[PDB]
């Protein structure tokens, strides 16, 4: 299939038309997305098939064809960019300063950008271009607006 | 059955649109991987 590094849409025909359920990153032969996008299901790329290798419902992450590859982290300070890939619309960089998810286990980056569900899995970038996690699991605030964690996995 | 379609390169685009705020929130994470506002 297409094994080229970069960002992808995740489509199903199981509903009406071709419906974008999410986004993911191909890097070093491995596809990364959020568990709630695929539910662990296998993926088609050309004739090529992509089979799940690692996942965790609680982290809401899943890799295909190999172990999780993305190790870079938000530094707590600098601005970032959501490389947002919405349904039927072109990939598009938003620059933003992340807020914080404060949790009984620790603190995580939060990006307060409001985008459809089918955008879940779009990657978050540092200034060097490295992916520091994925947008699309989070929380609805007082306003009615949406705020996402920066979700990153571990690399062995 | 699901399939993937390439959407672009992973690049920082200088003079990208700059917006959204930076809120500090107290949140819980359940076993289902759902976040929720602790207040
Ligand atoms: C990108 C995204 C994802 C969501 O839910 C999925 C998740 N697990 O956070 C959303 C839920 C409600 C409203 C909006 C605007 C959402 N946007």
């Amino acid at each position: 299939g297409e094994t080229t590094d970069g960002v992808y849409r995740v489509m199903t025909r199981r509903l009406l038309g071709s419906t974008q359920v999410g986004v993911g990153v191909m890097q070093e032969g491995v596809f990364h997305t959020m568990w709630h996008v695929t539910k662990g299901a296998a993926l088609r790329s050309g004739e090529g098939r992509l089979d799940p290798y690692w996942g965790d419902v609680k982290q809401d992450l899943v890799s295909y064809c190999g172990p999780w590859k993305l190790d870079a982290a938000w530094d707590g300070l600098s601005e970032v960019q959501l490389l947002a890939v919405p349904p039927g619309e072109r990939a598009k960089n938003i620059q933003t300063l992340p807020g914080i998810f404060k949790t009984k286990d620790g603190d995580i980056g939060a990006v307060a950008l409001d985008y459809p569900a089918g955008t879940s899995g779009s990657p978050i970038l540092d200034k060097c271009g490295r992916v520091i996690g994925l947008y699309g699991n989070g929380v609805v605030i007082k306003n009615g607006s949406y705020v996402s964690a920066i979700t990153q996995g571990k690399r062995e | 059955d699901m399939y993937i379609e390439r959407a672009g390169d992973i690049t920082w685009e200088k003079d990208a649109e700059v917006t959204g705020n930076s809120p500090r929130l107290d949140v819980a994470l359940d076993e289902s991987g759902d976040f929720s506002l602790v207040e």
